[PDB]
RNA sequence: UAGCUAGUAGGUGGGGUAACGGCUCACCUAGGCGACGAUCCCUAGCUGGUCUGAGAGGAUGACCAGCCACACUGGAACUGAGACACGGUCCAGACUCCUACGGGAGGCAGCAGUGGGGAAUAUUGCACAAUGGGCGCAAGCCUGAUGCAGCCAUGCCGCGUG
RNA sequence: CCCGCAGAAGAAGCACCGGCUAACUCCGUGCCAGCAGCCGCGGUAAUACGGAGGGUGCAAGCGUUAAUCGGAAUUACUGGGCGUAAAGCGCACGCAGGCGGUUUGUUAAGUCAGAUGUGAAAUCCCCGGGCUCAACCUGGGAACUGCAUCUGAUACUGGCAAGCUUGAGUCUCGUAGAGGGGGGUAGAAUUCGAGGAAUACCGGUGGCGAAGGCGGCCCCCUGGACGAAGACUGACGCUCAGGUGCGAAAGCGUGGGGAGCAAAGUAGUCCACGCCGUAAACGAUGUCGACUUGGAGGUUGUGCCCUUGAGGCGUGGCUUCCGGAGCUAACGCGUUAAGUCGACCGCCUGGGGAGUAC
RNA sequence: AACCGUAGGGGAACCUGCGGUUGG
């Protein structure tokens, strides 16, 4: 453009959205697990899932999956749901770190065994 | 032209070596000799020659070495709306030294060379490369 | 004598009291243009010797009342 | 957010301050700011700097240093060279404590801690031996400023595990 | 910090292995359990899921996630675009703003050079010094890209005055045209002598107008364009956010009219005034000025040519078609640019949600 | 034939009238 219709209107910035706007600048936060469900994915996929539904300290409440080989969550145990959205299922948009709060390490892993709760045999 | 005279022989000179002419004409002022005199030191144009007397007519006789012409970049740099003046340390470096850069400073109007060694910058005119 | 920042009057309404605009040639930070910019200066003269469009020669002193820091001291031109 | 301001803009006179000044008063003139963004709404301590980037730029103000603002919330004043005053006084309100039920004492945004909130941030430690400050004619006294120590791979660097 | 004695004695983990990206084979499962930063794997021989072996990277750390910058030329001042991908206001006039053809003199505000003050210390950078090296500490310098004052330079930009004509504008003479408005008037045709609407042939790749748009003939008022030779004014010029005005068709209000057509045969289509004024208002190309090889063809002005002719030669104005250099991703544009440059304005930043709500 | 602006109508895409475009 004209230096003139800088001068007069500056070149205006390109706002970021972030992608999870419930943490608010917290790589952690812990949930209460208020539901579980099992819902069907959208993309062609051989699963139904593994999600629950926490609401969390500041009083937003979100999905998050829910990863391993299978959990022991209950209708009033707390996360600690950290981030990475999930592509399949639309809405979900967060994770659960296993063995912090109440969660605990899925069994028998021995490869990738530190992004689960379990320790070294 | 209208608003710039500069740009206008710049322009003329740039589109007589597009179309393989030998000479153009333009009307004249004392900046526009000014700016063939050191054209024609550098050595980017064989020769110059003004006539008239009420109303000059500059005309300029193009060079060119090869079936390639030489003048083969030529640009305005401090076009009216955005005037640049650079001081002596900033005064620019036009292809690595293989150009020149005519600028017009307290003394008259020369390369930068000349304003470099004496020790004095000023507002840049054109690039020629 | 003192800077003596140079303006014209722009108006002339008050008692003993005038506004003068000065200029400024100033490089836009970024985009290296040179805009005009001008600033406003409440100036105090006893006389009311000046014409509102002159061109008058201000220069700082004590203050005189609130938002007037400047005196009157020649006029350059007048009116027309 | 397109109109704002009537002690508002100017002028003589008193009054006041260490000092200029509408800071205040009585009168008169009717002005002053605004598209070069006034008024209004949200957010925000500012700077030397830090991170990134070839550079121009972009994002923030952790530690260290300068400046400003507050000291449970709101308001005024005295003493003093200096405060409209963190560990000074008085006034009005909610809080916590003592009580003979009449009335009274408090302010960890000081160091160390407790309760709570949170994903998360430490010992109710030693000494004035050094630097610095207060008083003192000097010894000397006080100094959670400061010098060190205790906890945590939080980060930078070096070594070992032959 | 130094010295001495047993004993190698006490001290290695994490992530990845299809591509991006360094590093592969077999078993359990068979679109199930699952992995995943993007592309994405399996419905029975998984180098992608889980496990074993193997090598790859880092190493007292290794990975995941939050936050900034870079890659992002992905808000482009250095450093981008608007014919078809997002992007040229529906047009004209124009205030404030942006910009200024040519010559002389003066001023020295912008600009340039030097000096003097200040730009707190640490940090960043260079040459060194010391903790057994390094991190860390520290001496000197440079830098702190900045601001103000003084002394100078005068080419450029800016201020003041006097100038010149090529930019711009005025007058004379003519030309063409559905340019606009007012009011009459004629013929064909349709309907029922009456009434309303539109003007067959001319008619065109045609003309006029800033756009929407404008058709019988004559009369009146008026606007614009073009061509030839003079004089005069002497920069009076270009663009334009806000602003005023004009602005198919449909619709709304008042009073008329209503032949044909025709939404729902009614409104309407027609008239005066008033409102709305939006479109695929399109060349999907803003306005102004300068420069750059040619050929085919329409219209018009003027000069010229035994003007002897329907005619031929230019030179101008407007306007169609094919193409060279050049531009573009391509199609294509191509002297009437989408080519080379200059001045000014609006708009563009993945698609939908949405030109939606407030 | 499609699309745009506008008006009316219809369970619904949509139908019709008026004017414009070639993105027939």
């Amino acid at each position: 453009a004209t230096v003139n219709q800088l001068v007069r209107k500056p070149r205006a910035r390109k706002v970021a959205k972030s992608n999870v706007p419930a943490l608010e600048a917290c790589p952690q936060k812990r949930g209460v697990c208020t539901r579980v469900y099992t819902t069907t994915p959208k993309k062609p996929n051989s699963a139904l899932r593994k999600v629950c539904r926490v609401r969390l300290t500041n009083g937003f409440e979100v999905t998050s999956y829910i990863g391993g080989e299978g959990h022991n969550l209950q209708e009033h145990s707390v996360i600690l749901i950290r981030g990475g959205r999930v592509k399949d299922l639309p809405g979900v948009r967060y994770h659960t770190v296993r063995g912090a709060l109440d969660c605990s390490g899925v069994k028998d892993r021995k490869q990738a065994r530190s992004k689960y709760g379990v320790k070294r045999p | 032209s209208m608003q710039d005279p500069i740009a206008d022989m710049l322009t003329r000179i740039r589109n007589g070596q597009a179309a393989n002419k030998a000479a153009v004409t333009m009307p004249s002022s004392k900046l526009k000799v000014a700016i063939a005199n050191v054209l024609k030191e550098e050595g980017f144009i064989e020769d110059f020659k003004v006539e008239g007397d009420t109303k000059p007519e500059l005309e300029l006789t193009l060079k060119y070495f090869q079936g390639k012409a030489v003048v083969e970049s030529i640009q305005r740099v401090s076009r009216p709306g955005l005037r640049i003046y650079k001081r002596k340390d900033e005064l620019p470096k036009v292809m690595a030294g293989l150009g020149i850069a005519v600028v017009s400073t307290s003394k008259g109007v020369m390369t930068d060379r000349a304003a470099r060694q004496a020790g004095l910058g000023g507002e840049i005119i054109c690039y020629v490369a | 004598k003192i800077r003596t920042l140079q303006g014209r009057v722009v108006s002339d309404k008050m008692e003993k009291s005038i506004v003068v605009a000065i200029e400024r040639f100033v490089k836009h930070p970024i985009y290296g243009k040179f805009i005009k910019r001008t600033t406003k200066l409440h100036v105090h003269d006893e006389n009311n010797e000046c014409g509102i469009g002159d061109v008058v020669e201000i220069r700082e002193c004590r203050p005189l009342s609130k938002t007037k820091s400047w005196t009157l001291v020649r006029v350059v031109e007048k009116a027309v």
